[PDB]
RNA sequence: ACUGUCUAAUUAAAACAUAGCAUUGCGAUGGUCAGAAAGUGAUGUUGACGCAAUGUGAUUUCUGCCCAGUGCUCUGAAUGU
RNA sequence: UUACUUAUUCAAUGAAGCGGAGCUGGAAUUCAUUUUCCACGUUCUAGCAUUCAAGGUCCCAUUCGGGGCUGAUCCGGGUUG
């Protein structure tokens, strides 16, 4: 009020420099950037074949938020709880000559393409996960049609990473549960059902469904406003 | 195991699925240096019967040469 | 949330944190000794007749000295190896490829003095 | 036999253009968002004369509209504008010689120079001095303009391209006699390597398809197709007709 | 010459009006005037069309 | 025509050039030209009062007839190759 | 044959304001209410236009300094053709 004054500033077009404002969508970015987004882009404009993008359709947060709980019950022995677990029975075996178990039968998620993948073909899966990042995605396309014809339940679900902490890897393509302690099984049964209805059951209909084909938006009103006026006017 | 799965696949090269791949995948090469270190093998069985390893000490590069 | 807020279009290359060197060994496990001391900077007097006479009614010293010298290297050598105050020191390259110093002393000093101290004449 | 004298040029030795006393190109304003929605304003702080050129320059500042400071462009001068004239770019401008305005906003009829062939690339056709470009007609859906250019030809371009108001001007130079061989010399002296000319029918054989025989001639048609390859080109290249041309030119 | 400006104490390279040593005087006087009337005009440019808004 | 230019070391000329005159190609996704190739290059800091390609040779005067041939060219033809 | 744009191609720019919607106006005539289409800070003058903007507002615990929001409407990150 007193000495102060009110200006204010006249931005429209051949006065007072315009404001810094922000030019973030209009950065020049780095190619590796610029590429890795183009990438992701061709992807979607290009029309996708059934047997790929069979993935893309990812298992719900919840479903899958259950499933990684029950699967932490079951991780892989830490570094230390194999050493702990061999003194055990470097001593108690040796010794007490009980043959080759002072230790109890092991209840662990399986894990490993090359692993999975032959149990899978031995039906010795009781559930599979599946990954939808996989960069060569050959090394998993084939999994959903082979667990499909072995009648193994199968989950195509997001974190390939996440998949990796369960097991203590960085990351892991795939994991599997075979046995199960007596008093999860009933869990897991209610997990294998709902993941079958998501998966399994769909799988005949997903694989006549190609993906893809999908405009950009500058492309998209352009042609949603096109077929808007010249049909109704 | 799974490398036996990648084998047979990759001898339909004009099969829907790989037409698709290839496709995507040559545009991405091409955007990139002529030469350029690859992070690991696209196809790891390939690589995996003509002698490469997971280990420390294995590399593999990618590379683009003109035709004619 | 939302995004970074940048206000120019440039994207700058990330200002990322340069390491000291810490080696695992010695670079050349001996370090060299001094390579121009006042020893190899001053080579021998210049004796010559014409040179003489600057000694005697120039106050000035005539050197062959080092190539490798500059006229602060001349003049601290020349400093510490004759307890001498140095006014100026002006330098040439001879022609057989050898550097001669004309040194002038300050007035406290007397170079002819100081020239039969050293021992030429 | 040799290479001949057409042929050297494209190597580029002593027939690059003799650069180093010239202005700079002469560009229209980068097209941005005041010239593609208002307009903006400048003065001509001079107008000058550009060394090879027949037609003068003229220096235009503006004000930079995303940061303090002021930038200079290079106009080629139309006939009749000044020093300290205020010039008016943008969609949105009045129509008045000298300013520069989109091909769309313009009535038929209207006159301009230095127009952009694409929108954007800061000028093309119309840039000798003397020469313009009438607008003869819209289309604006798919908003195009057809115009004539100053070899008579008829093109349809963008209506987004720029143009600016007026002809250029030091019109008239090429109806002054030359009168003699230094005033030739010092013309082309400025431009690039290309005077004096001798005629192949003063060369031998080796030199020339025109090269040789006891008295000066051709010694066949000096009429040589497209299809020729390097070294044939001399004379008449493609000639749809040849000899005075009797009668009225300009085309219907 | 150029760098003996830096030699020289600041009295020779200006005069003591505002524009000293870049601008002609009766320049200034011009930039002056121009700026006053320019700065009036653009009050009566304001109103006028602050009317017409209104009256219209 | 003039002033000008060349065969250093047998030709300085009527030869070459020149202004003037005329013809030809091209609106840039182009004309002419360079390169083994290229995200290459000359014209081009260019735009037809321009660049590129030929001829004739200042002024005055005048440049007739012939498109069958060889070229060059074409909003042409079509049931032959 | 003619549409599409992501391959490929061309131009531009220290990848700056693109596309879609909304505010206020208004031409417009209402056949129930808006069915729409244009707009939507700069033109007597060879001045001046920069310190994340003054203003307004909310904070830090009132220091001197300093921050947020608004001023400058939302949404999609397709740099513009
Ligand atoms: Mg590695
Ligand atoms: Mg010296
Ligand atoms: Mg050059
Ligand atoms: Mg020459
Ligand atoms: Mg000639
Ligand atoms: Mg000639
Ligand atoms: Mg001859
Ligand atoms: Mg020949
Ligand atoms: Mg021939
Ligand atoms: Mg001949
Ligand atoms: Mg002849
Ligand atoms: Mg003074
Ligand atoms: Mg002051
Ligand atoms: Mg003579
Ligand atoms: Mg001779
Ligand atoms: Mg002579
Ligand atoms: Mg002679
Ligand atoms: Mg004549
Ligand atoms: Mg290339
Ligand atoms: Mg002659
Ligand atoms: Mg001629
Ligand atoms: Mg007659
Ligand atoms: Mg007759
Ligand atoms: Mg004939
Ligand atoms: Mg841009």
């Amino acid at each position: 009020n007193p000495l102060t004054h009110s200006t204010p500033k006249n931005f429209g077009i051949g006065q007072a420099v315009q404001p810094k404002r922000n030019l973030s969508r209009y950065v020049k970015w780095p190619e590796y950037v610029r590429v890795q987004r183009q990438k992701k882009i061709l992807s979607i404009r290009l029309k996708v074949p059934p047997t790929i993008a069979q993935f893309q359709y990812t298992l719900d947060r919840n479903t899958a938020a259950e499933t990684f709980k029950l699967f932490n019950k079951y991780r892989p022995e830490t570094a230390a709880e194999k050493k702990e677990r061999l003194t055990k029975e470097a001593a108690a075996v040796a010794e007490g000559k009980s043959k080759q178990d002072a230790s109890p039968k092991p209840y662990a998620v399986k894990y490993g393409l090359n692993h999975v993948v032959a149990l899978i073909e031995n039906k010795k899966a009781k559930l599979v996960l599946i990954a939808n990042d996989v960069d060569p995605i050959e090394l998993v396309v084939f999994l959903p049609a082979l667990c499909k014809k072995m009648g193994v339940p199968y989950a195509i679900v997001k974190g390939k990473a996440r998949l990796g902490t369960l097991v203590n890897q960085k990351t892991s393509a795939v994991a599997a549960l075979t046995e199960v302690r007596a008093e999860d099984e009933a869990a897991l049964a209610k997990l294998v059902s709902t993941i079958d209805a998501n998966f399994a059951d769909k799988y005949d209909e997903v694989k006549k469904h190609w993906g893809g084909g999908i405009l950009g938006n500058k492309a998209q009103a352009k042609m949603d406003k096109r077929a808007k006026n010249s049909d109704s006017a | 195991g799974a490398y036996k799965y990648l084998e047979e696949l990759q001898r339909k090269k004009q099969s829907d699925v790989l037409r698709f791949l290839q496709r995507v995948r040559v545009w991405e090469y091409r955007q990139k240096n002529v030469i350029h270190r690859a992070a690991r093998p696209t196809r790891p069985d390939k690589a995996r019967r003509l002698g490469y390893k997971a280990k420390q000490g294995f590399v593999i590069y990618r590379v683009r040469v003109r035709r004619g | 949330k939302a995004l970074k807020v940048r206000t120019s279009a440039t994207f700058r290359l990330p200002k990322t944190l340069k390491l000291a060197r810490a080696p695992k060994y010695a670079s050349k496990a001996v370090p060299h000794y001094n390579r121009l001391d006042s020893y190899k900077v001053i080579e021998q007097p210049i004796t010559s007749e014409t040179a003489m006479k600057k000694v005697e009614d120039g106050n000035i010293l005539v050197f062959q000295v080092s190539m490798k010298a500059n006229k602060y290297q001349i003049k601290k050598a020349v400093k510490e190896l004759y307890e001498v105050d140095v006014l100026k020191v002006n330098t040439l390259v001879r022609p057989n490829g050898t550097k001669k110093a004309y040194v002038r002393l300050t007035a406290d000093y007397d170079a002819l003095d100081i020239a039969n101290r050293i021992g030429y004449i | 036999g040799r290479v001949i004298r057409n042929q050297r040029k494209g190597a580029g030795s002593i027939f690059t253009s003799h650069t180093r006393l010239r202005q700079g190109a002469a560009k229209l304003r980068t097209l941005d968002y005041a010239e593609r929605h208002g307009y903006i304003r400048g003065i001509v702080k001079q107008i000058v004369h550009d060394s090879g050129r027949g037609a003068p320059l003229a220096k235009v500042v503006f004000r930079d509209p995303y940061k303090y400071r002021l930038r200079e462009e290079i106009f080629i001068a139309n006939e009749g504008v000044h020093t300290g004239q205020f010039i008016y770019a943008g969609k949105k401008a009045s129509l008045n010689v000298g300013n520069v305005l989109p091909l769309g906003s313009v009535p038929e009829g209207t006159i301009v120079s230095n127009v952009e062939e694409k929108p954007g690339d800061r000028g093309a056709l119309a840039r000798a001095s003397g020469n313009y470009v009438i607008i003869i007609g819209h289309n604006p859906d798919e908003n195009k303009t057809r115009v004539r250019l100053p070899s008579g030809a008829k093109k349809v371009i963008s209506s987004d391209a720029r143009g600016v108001i007026g002809v250029i001007a030091g019109g008239g130079r090429v109806d002054k006699p030359l009168l003699k061989a230094g005033r030739a010399f010092h013309k082309y002296r400025l431009k690039r390597n290309s005077w004096p000319k001798t005629r192949g029918v003063a060369m031998n054989p080796v030199d020339h398809p025109h090269g040789g025989g006891n008295h000066q001639h051709i010694g066949k048609a000096s009429t040589i197709s497209r299809g020729a390859v390097s070294g044939q080109k001399a004379g008449l290249i493609a000639a749809r007709r040849t000899g005075l041309l009797r009668g009225s030119q300009k085309t219907q | 010459r150029p760098r003996q400006y830096a030699t020289v104490s600041k009295t020779h390279k200006t005069v003591s009006r505002a524009y000293g040593g870049s601008r002609c005087a009766n320049c200034v006087k011009e930039r002056i005037i121009r700026a006053f009337l320019i700065e009036e005009q653009k009050i009566v440019k304001k109103v006028v069309k602050e009317q017409t808004e209104a009256a219209k």
